[PDB]
């Protein structure tokens, strides 16, 4: 998948992207660095689906906050398109007020750095990417356009890589066997 | 655009697609309220490599649930003329040889 | 993912693989053509982990015959290693009988045509692709080797694809707009 | 490890010493199962294996990674020691299991 392999780095990258709070930022994967990062790819803006999916990482952001994650969407659509969709009520088809940033991949480089582009139609597959604290990746998972995917999936992902994370941080045992300590016959 | 009134059995809705059933009671319960507080849906207009009519739809998941708990033939919606590429877009692998 | 690309045929392979009855079979992916496949790479076979993942894909079997898919579980390991696993008891540390063939890959070739070998250790990290019917890769997950996958989120996928896969049979409705479609 | 202690001692290794680094996925009932053999009938039950692992400053390191289910229904029955074969070990070993979740042991 792209340059983006399982135990090295993920593909860093700066866009423009559209935070919470609705202004533009200039922002780049490395800002990221100290927290577990869900990043995924959506098809485009204004698609005539019902976005169950952004609106559903939105909606349980706070889970992804107590576990130090930081859920990013991205999609090849200018910002402007991001701000757009935004700002378009969730009644009349829009995303609505999001709790999550959303990166901007114009170019489509982040895609390909990714390797889930569309090379025929320029759009990005629905990928999702977990990667660490320290910039590593920990899972990649690339669906077909018409299967969405689950919020509950990528928290029992997140909560089982911090699992086996946390538990590295152990202390020396200060214990040995011997032979006080065989269980007899 | 013009809103038409579709037969709810003329759209294909081939999306696998989850409801949040709390949702789709309150739009019942509007609905029969105020039907026009709650706004039609896009549905695709797809013409197949022949004469071939076909009507999708994509949005309004919670609006359609609404309307078929009801008992309604037809749902208020926005046409919208499309290519197949248009389509590409949401079946990818499972888009059909359409006719 | 390697070549496996979604969307595309998916990279055939050609391997001997223990199947659910004791004995050798040099198989393909094509064999299965007409099936939706679930293929999952795993790391190795005498493992210290408790294979609780295969087991799980194996256990539950059934639920993938019911939807006209056959789960295919592959690793690095030889095939005689594969014998011999499902030949030790679940709890001597082993498989115990297995009811999903499994694929054995010593070249790491077909791990690598998937773009799940990792160059370090010469094995596999727990990867998963499904594959259509007509052979179209579908979708794909790749693991860190610590964490498993959900039986209950491949069945989800399997019978989504299925789900739109099930539309496309479709035809004109018969059905024109107008009026006497116009809405006031 | 300087020494090596084979082939086939067993110890009762504390609980509190055996880290278990791997998210659990359990059949309940037969969690609740092993729970009624290891009371009743203890010797049935073959012991885990654990994997022992110097530190780069010579500390003592424990794992366990297998008998998911045995290990439950001693920690469902409290006990503070389990029955283990000791099987000593090198860092790359870990990493077969734990991939970049592998840590620095000091």
């Amino acid at each position: 998948s792209g340059n983006a392999k399982i135990g090295h780095p993920a593909p860093n990258f700066k866009a423009t992207a559209v935070m919470p709070d609705g202004q533009f930022k200039d922002i780049s994967l490395s800002d990221y660095k100290g927290k577990y990062v869900v990043f995924f790819f959506y098809p485009l803006d204004f698609t005539f689906v019902c976005p169950t999916e952004i609106i559903a990482f939105s909606d349980r952001a706070e889970e992804f906050k107590k576990l130090n994650s930081q859920v990013i969407g991205a999609s090849v659509d200018s910002h402007f398109e991001h701000l757009a969709w935004v700002n378009t009520p969730k009644k009349q088809g829009g995303l609505g007020p999001m709790n999550i940033p959303l990166v901007s991949d114009p170019k489509r480089t982040i895609a390909q750095d990714y390797g889930v582009l569309k090379a025929d139609e320029g759009i990005s597959f629905r990928g999702l990417f977990i990667i660490d604290d320290k910039g590593i990746l920990r899972q990649i998972t690339v669906n077909d356009l018409p299967v969405g995917r689950s919020v509950d999936e990528t928290l029992r992902l997140v909560q089982a890589f911090q699992f086996t994370d946390k538990h590295g941080e152990v202390s020396p045992a200060g214990w040995k066997p011997g032979s006080d300590t065989i269980k007899p016959d | 655009a013009a809103v038409h009134n579709v037969p709810l059995s003329v759209l294909i809705r081939p999306l696998p697609s989850v409801l949040d059933p709390a949702k789709v009671q309150s739009l019942v319960d509007t609905i029969r309220e105020d039907p026009d507080s709650v706004p039609p849906i896009d549905v695709l207009w797809i013409k197949g490599a022949q004469g071939g009519d076909y009507f999708y739809s994509f949005g309004g998941c919670h609006r359609y649930a609404a309307y078929q708990q009801l008992q309604r033939e037809t749902i208020p919606a926005k046409l919208v003329q499309s290519t197949l590429s248009d389509l590409r877009v949401y079946l990818g692998a499972s888009t059909p040889d359409l006719q």
